[PDB]
Order: structure tokens, then sequence, then C-alpha cells
């Protein structure tokens, strides 16, 4: 109830008139563990339509991965097979390969799945994070460290991970500025401890200069979103891909090193943070 | 003339290898003037003010507990004081309390080894006070 | 190898962790005050080098007897900071008392 | 649910404890031998443990939000930091009898109004002044 | 953090029963084995003084 609320607050979904664009298929607990398997099918059906008959890029947000299994072990237990081992469905695998295959690229269009995944007593290890794992291609860390700091979106940039990242897929350019934010970032935080320790004075000419342009970069990572804007005040920024490697390329290069560090806070494309560079007292 | 001073403490640091033209200090067997190609002269220090007269002109003054005026056959003076402190943080008023305090425990100290302290005692109030 | 046995050995060693990573933050405190300090110290030290650093002076032979001061704390968990310093002082007393000279140390430490 | 389901007063003065207890959660490690640490690092143990002090409460003694609120209050904005550890409970006890009784109307302004308002951390942060300058006897 | 995670508790050390856990033991005792004898000379010589007095 709280999701489909702050969904029509936001304006992805309108009750008004056809501006929707989110369907939403529920699973609640309160149903039997079937249903709670199969609402996954259901919800891939719906956007099967969008890639099939209408030739789009859909978006299937399967929240918690980790109950569909659950689900799937619950109805062989009640159909009587063999549990496996740690006992989930002796079927795992096939079933998480059924639901999964089926989010793909076609001809005529792709769905893209965001699956939030629980990992059962913080093990990868275990047989359902495994077996997720296996379907998986990227992966997003919100991090309530990053949090905490105030970038929004909390995505932790050094552990969150795809496995596009390579240049013959991102090109060399992207996986270059990729790269270099990842060390840059790296880098910071190792020295983090030498200046805890000892001191900022106590760091060396470029070790000064390299915590500058990281926490420009940490800070350029924060975007406005616009679903968030009526609270927030401030317009959401929809930054093209272009757009972000330039700006990141800048930053690394050490173009805006003169610019201060809350320029690059909560902006869009650089130029937005070098204006608002300009705006600051 | 162009003669490195080195005036340092267990706390702080003064002059320390700096061209200086004369450095009076409170040494025993009496006080002598350090000056630029002076005697090599290694002489214990006495409670005292030393003053160190450098090149510009100007000439800073503190006050000195004991050490050593390690003067070498080159310009180089090591000035070691355990206590070397400036005449400001000194208090007056306790100087001469001290003193007279001193003074009179010199009756009180029977022993002439406690009489000695006494002494030690009195003598530094004594450069103390005309510190002060 | 029980679960149980498992979870007490990763347990203690978590502990151990914790402590150690306290101990060097607290270790890493006094050590910049003790290097604080030192800079202040060593020109105070530099003073007493300068006796034999210009009036160069060696033990003419032989003394008839000898002082090693081999100073440290009584605080271990320092690696080999005791261990050289021993090591160096019974290497000096192999060293000397061969020439006859009775050597006496005094263990600051 | 979070602070959704908190009165705003208690909003007011939980956010504060709650930072500054996290804090204290994140250096609890060094209290043992923390002696020898940053001043800050002395002032968040602190801190966390007055506000642990704070937290303990006795077997069957539901408080009223109002005191909750006048407790927390106390122990956020620093007033028990001189307070010696042990006496940080006694000082809860008698603080809650004074503001109780002397101070009902307070009370009830927290409990009525739902917030702190300006006024009110003003009066509030006489009455607590004043009773801590002579709580100790 | 996550609850899930393995967490430890005061006395796993000794609980665990390794070289650190004996260690601990032997060491405890070490230290207050030589501070009983203290004590105890220490009561020795508080009885003599009493005797005498």
């Amino acid at each position: 109830n709280d999701l489909y609320h702050e969904m029509i607050e936001s304006g992805v979904i309108n009750l008004k008139d056809a501006t929707s664009k989110v369907a939403l298929v529920y699973g609640q607990m309160n149903e039997p563990p079937g249903a709670r398997a199969r609402v996954a099918l259901t919800g891939l059906t719906v956007a099967e339509y969008f890639r099939d008959q209408e030739g789009q890029d859909v978006l299937l947000f399967i929240d918690n991965i980790f109950r569909f299994t659950q689900a799937g072990s619950e109805v062989s237990a009640l159909l009587g097979r063999i549990p496996s081992a740690v006992g989930y469905q002796p079927t795992l695998a096939t079933d998480m390969g059924t639901m999964q295959e089926r989010i793909t690229t076609t001809k005529k269009g792709s769905i893209t799945s965001v699956q939030a995944i629980y990992v059962p007593a913080d093990d990868l290890t275990d047989p359902a994070p495994a077996t997720t794992f296996a379907h998986l291609d990227a992966t997003t860390v919100l991090s309530r460290a990053i949090a905490e700091l105030g970038i929004y979106p909390a995505v932790d940039p050094l552990d969150s991970t795809s496995r596009i990242m390579d240049p013959n897929i991102v090109g060399s350019e992207h996986y270059d500025v990729a790269r270099g934010v990842q060390k840059i970032l790296q880098d910071y935080k190792s020295l983090q401890d030498i200046i805890a320790i000892l001191g900022m004075d106590e760091l060396s000419e470029e070790d000064k200069l390299t915590v500058s342009r990281a926490r420009k970069i940490q800070r350029f990572l924060s975007q406005p979103f616009q679903v968030a804007e009526v609270f927030t005040g401030h317009l959401g920024k929809l930054v093209p891909l272009k757009e972000t490697i330039k700006g990141f390329q800048q930053i690394l290069a050490g173009e805006y090193d003169h610019l201060p560090e809350q320029a690059f806070y909560m902006v869009g494309p650089i130029e937005e943070a070098v204006a608002k560079a300009d705006k600051l007292a | 003339g162009q003669m490195s001073f080195t005036f340092a403490s267990p706390t702080q640091v003064f002059f320390n290898g700096a061209n200086v033209r004369q450095v009076d200090v409170p040494t025993q067997t009496g006080a002598f003037g350090i000056l630029a190609s002076h005697v090599p002269t290694l002489q214990v220090l006495r409670p005292g003010l030393v003053v160190v007269h450098a090149e510009d002109g100007t000439t800073s003054k503190y006050f000195v507990s004991s050490g050593s005026v390690t003067v070498n056959a080159d310009s180089s003076v090591q000035l070691l004081a355990e206590e070397a402190v400036t005449l400001d943080m000194l208090d007056p008023g306790v100087a001469k309390a001290n003193l007279e305090k001193a003074q009179s425990e010199l009756l009180g100290a029977a022993d002439e080894a406690s009489r000695a302290e006494i002494q030690i005692r009195i003598e530094a109030n004594e450069a103390l006070v005309k510190a002060l | 190898a029980t679960l149980k046995d498992i979870t007490r050995r990763l347990k203690s060693i978590k502990n151990i962790q914790k402590i150690t990573k306290s101990m060097k933050m607290v270790a890493a405190a006094k050590y910049a005050r003790a290097e604080r300090d030192l800079k202040p110290a060593r020109v105070y030290g530099i003073g007493s080098l300068a006796l034999y650093e210009k009036a160069d002076i060696k033990v003419p032979e032989d003394k008839k007897k000898h002082l090693i001061i081999g100073v440290s704390s009584d605080r271990g968990l320092c690696g080999a900071i005791h261990s050289s310093v021993a090591k160096q002082i019974k290497s000096e007393v192999a060293n000397l008392t061969a020439a006859g000279k009775e050597v006496k140390i005094v263990g600051v430490g | 649910v979070g602070s959704a389901a908190q009165t705003r007063a208690m909003k007011q003065v939980a956010g504060t404890m709650k930072l500054e207890l996290a804090q204290y959660r994140e250096v609890a490690a060094f209290a043992q031998f923390g002696s020898d640490l940053d001043a800050a690092t002395q002032q968040l143990l602190s801190r966390g443990v007055r506000l642990t002090e704070l937290l303990k409460q006795g077997q069957y003694a539901p408080m009223a939000i109002e005191e909750q609120v006048a407790v927390i209050y106390a122990g956020v904005r620093g007033y028990l930091d001189k307070l010696e550890p042990s006496k940080i409970t006694k000082f809860e006890n008698a603080f809650l009898s004074h503001v109780i009784s002397q101070h009902q109307a307070l009370l009830g302004k927290i409990r009525a109004d739902g917030k702190i308002s300006e006024e009110t951390d003003a009066k509030l942060k006489e009455i607590v002044t004043n009773f801590l300058a002579g709580f100790e006897a | 953090d996550t609850p899930e995670g393995v967490r430890s508790g005061a006395g796993a050390v000794r609980d665990a029963g390794g070289a650190f856990g004996k260690k601990e033991q032997a060491d405890e005792e070490r230290y207050f084995r030589a501070r009983a004898r203290e004590q105890l000379a220490a009561l020795k010589k508080h009885h003599e003084n009493e005797i005498s007095h």
C-alpha cells in the first residue's frame, strides 16, 4: 500500500488519465505459496506483452527474488518431493532458469529485470543466492554509509559491479573513465585511514590532490531524481552517458580541480556543476 | 661573526644553529660572553640569565637553570639547558616568596647536605629575583 | 569439527581482531605524541653528541670496567624492539669481557 | 515504520539521541582502554554512557511520553555530561519527580501540543538547568 | 548491522579453549598467585604487629 501511494504521488502511476508507466502485480504474503511462486511469472508475462507485441524495452522489478525461491521450495515440499541441500526445492535451478530465461533480449525488444536479492544468513554460497547470481549481469548495492554521506542515489560505487564493464562492450573511453573513477575512490579510501591517523597535512602533495578529486567525484555521483522533485525542490536530471563520461573524465583530468567540492554535489551535467560554482556566493 | 648558536631545552628549542654576535651565558666559575671565535670551553651552567645578541641587533633574554656551554673550536656553541624559561612566564611575587621562604629554611636545615640543598635553592632564587 | 567449535573459534578471533584494532589506534595516538616531542629531543641530544663529534674522543686501549645501558620499555607487543636491544647487549658483552673489561648492564626496561 | 510512528517531540529528541548513540557504538571498542584517545572520541564515549544509563528503565514501570521526552531532552542536550555515570539514573528519577510535580503544565504542553515548541525548549532548558544545579546534594 | 551475521560475545576467547584462552587463563593465575603471596605476607606482618601490641 505504501509503494502504491508513493508511486501515485511520484507520478509514475496516474489514476486520473492514462499516463501510468508501471503495472503492479502483488503477491502478498497472506496468499498461499503457489500464488507467491507464480506471481513472478504473472508479472513477467505482463512485461512480455510490451516486449513482443509493442516492441518496447520493459523493466520487470521483482522484489526479493529470494521469496520466489522460498515459495518454490514450499510448493515442492507440499508436493512431497524430497528436499535438496539446505532444504530448497530439488528443481531450484530449473525453476530459476525457466523464470529468468524469459527475461532476455528478443528481436522485437528486450526485458531488463532489476531484481532485489535477499541473502539468507549472509551466505552468498547459499543455494538461492548462488542460483540467482548465476543469472545476474550487474549488481547495485545501495549502502547506508553512502546515504550517511548524503550521496543520493546511495549506490556504493566501488562495490557495485557489472558484467558488461569490459572495453569490447562499453567502449574504451567508457571503460577508462569507469576504471579511473574506481581507482580514484579506492586510493582515497585507502589513504582515508592515513589522514585519520597521521593527518591531512601529513599527506603527500598528490595525496592531497587525489582527495580533492575523489571528493569531487563522490559528490558528482549524486544526482537529483525527478520522482522526488516535488519534495526536494530540485528538478531531476537525466544525464546522458556521453555527458557522464565527459564530466567524470574532466574531473579525473583535473580540469575542474579549482572548482569547490560543493559545486559537484547534487548536480546533473558538469556544466550545471560549474554554473553552480559560479552561483555560490 | 657567523657563529652558529644552539640554545635548546628538553621541552622547547630556542635559537638552533643561528649566526649570533654574542651570547652572554650564566656559566659557573664566572660568566663569560660567548664570542664569534671564543676558545673552546666546556663549562657547566649556573642559574641565571642568558642574553643572545643576535647579529640583527636585538638581544633576546632567557633564564637558564643549568647545563653545559659546549662551544667548539669552530663557531658552534651548544647551550643545552635543563630548564630554558623566558623571563615573562616567571612570577615575581612567588619568586620573592620562595627566596624568603628558602632563606628562612636555611636556619632549620640542620644537615650540611640539607643546608647545601637550601643553599642551591637560595642561589637560584637570588638569580631569579634579580631577573624579575 | 562441529558448527559449535567453528563458531567458538570464529567468535574468539573476531574479538581478538577488534581488540587489536583498538590497540592499534591507541598506539597510533601515543606514537603521534612521541614523534612530536622527538623533534625537540633530537637537537638536545645532538648537543650531547657534539662533544665527541668535534672533540673526537676514543677509549685509549682498554677500560678496567664497562657499562652497557640498554634502554627499552616494560610493555611488549612491539615486535623485536626489546629483542634487538637484548641481542646487541649480548653481542657486546661477548665482544667485551674477552679483554678483561668487567661489563655491567643497567636494564632500563 | 520509523519516525512516522513517533510524536514530533519524541522525533526531535530521539533523532539526536540515535545519532549520538550510533557514534558511541562506533567508538565503543576504544572505551575499554580509550583514555588515550582524541577528545572527540572521549566526548562520544561519555555521551554514549550517559545515554545508555538514561535508556535503562525499571521493570513494570511504564513511563509517559512527556516524561520520556523530558529525560531524553536532559540527556541529548548535554546537561548530564558533567554528572557522574552512576548518578545518571538517580538524576533521572529525581528530575522525573520534580518535573511531574512542580512543572506539570510543561508536561501538559508536550502532551497536548505534541511538539517541543521554542518556548517549551526555553522553559525545558530553564527547568533542567535549575534542577541539575540543585540536584547534587 | 545485519542480525544474520555471526555475532561474538564477551568471554569467547576463553570459551574457545584454544591457545589464546589458555594463555589468558595461565596469565591471570600467574599474576594473582604472586599477589596472594604479597597479600599473605602483609597479613602475616599485620598478625605479628598485633601480637607485639
